[PDB]
């Protein structure tokens, strides 16, 4: 199917404690793929998943060159952002950016993302267009004009259109027997009485990747989207994920209820009952 | 601005006393990113715990996974115990093998 | 494969 990558930059102050730390994160999908971490003893871009371990010392060499030179470049930025905001140097303050590319089944773009936030708050973000930009108040703005005098939309346009495509091409046949791989989750339903009155039903998808999923309670036939308990999807640790969906059912009740399970590892949609 | 974390504890997989596992706690939907994360075996803090790189969801929260090695019984409890600046006393969540 | 970041905010 469609396939993403995407970078995740975190950069936060800390005044008293040294300068801004600077991390960065690559993944593929929901797949983790390089970290950096100017805090680490030895700072360098570094693998997390195997398949990116075959790149040669000229790979890493220079990832670990574009980290150090962000860091510098986010620390700066972060030192603006105070000022922009007439913030007191006192305080703490993060700075986060995440960019990439998402490809469609035939590996051609199907669109381009960056996007910044300052203290958790969306701040500019370049437009689906790759050529102007999105400011979220009169700081963004100053970056705005900063950033349309140093042409950087059309540096971003060519590193999206380009690299960005033809790296994730390579990263998707290096890793296909990972990344190619959609695991379908397993699935049951378990019950769990409250009292005389009442119980659970829990509906489980474990093991499945990648994230994506829908997991929904039905009553006769009605979603019951309101009366549902959804748990947010969370890491099994393996790569996989897991999720569950639970809705409280008058005792006796039990057979009225269906979970529907939807997942791109799936042959078909499931649909499950409680089975005693 | 700041969000407090959300909190789960689970294992890897389906739990069979006796058996070896993995006792995660997950973080999740926090800001800033600064957080303390102790995994507990009978309220005593556990040494060998890994984490997972800090990365972000799509609301700009931030997200971590610990995890350790552990062998669930029927008498042993485990928790998660999280501070965050949000946090006036840490919040300990019980693992429940149900959830 | 990273872009090099160099314009600051």
């Amino acid at each position: 199917g469609s396939h993403s990558m995407r970078y995740f930059y975190t950069a936060m102050s800390r005044p008293g404690r040294g300068e801004p730390r600077f991390i960065a994160v690559g993944y593929v999908d929901d797949t983790q793929f390089v970290r950096f971490d100017s805090d680490a003893a030895s700072p360098r871009m570094a693998p997390r998943a195997p398949w990116i371990e075959q790149e040669g010392p000229e790979y890493w060499d220079r990832e670990t060159q574009i980290s150090k030179t962000n860091t510098q470049t986010y620390r700066e930025s972060l030192r603006n952002l105070r000022g922009y905001y007439n913030q007191s140097e006192a305080g703490s303050h993060t700075l986060q950016r995440m960019y990439g590319c998402d490809v469609g089944p035939d590996g051609r773009l199907l669109r381009g993302h960056d996007q910044s936030a300052y203290d958790g708050k969306d701040y500019i973000a370049l437009n689906e267009d790759l050529s102007s930009w999105t400011a979220a108040d009169t700081a963004a703005q100053i970056t705005q004009r900063k950033w349309e005098a140093a042409r950087e939309a059309e540096q971003w346009r060519a590193y999206l259109e380009g690299l960005c495509v033809e790296w994730l091409r390579r990263y998707l046949e290096n890793g296909k027997e990972t990344l190619q791989r959609a695991d379908p989750p397993k699935t049951h339903v378990t019950h769990h009485p409250i009292s005389d009155h009442e119980a659970t039903l829990r509906c489980w998808a474990l093991g499945f990747y990648p994230a994506e999923i829908t997991l929904t309670w039905q009553r006769d036939g009605e979603d019951q989207t309101q009366d549902t308990e959804l748990v947010e999807t969370r890491p099994a640790g393996d790569r996989t994920f897991q999720k569950w969906a639970a809705v409280v059912v008058p005792s006796g009740e039990e057979q009225r209820y269906t979970c529907h399970v939807q997942h791109e590892g799936l042959p078909k949609p499931l649909t499950l009952r409680w089975e005693p | 601005i700041q969000r407090t974390p959300k909190i789960q504890v689970y294992s890897r997989h389906p739990a069979e006393n006796g058996k070896s596992n993995f006792l995660n706690c997950y973080v999740s939907g926090f800001h800033p990113s600064d957080i303390e994360v102790d995994l507990l075996k009978n309220g005593e803090r556990i040494e060998k715990v890994e984490h997972s790189d800090l990365s972000f969801s799509k609301d700009w929260s931030f997200y971590l996974l610990y995890y350790t090695e552990f062998t669930p019984t029927e008498k042993d409890e485990y928790a998660c115990r999280v501070n965050h600046v949000t946090l006036s006393q840490p919040k300990i969540v019980k693992w429940d093998r149900d959830m | 494969n990273q872009k090099l970041i160099a314009n600051q905010f």
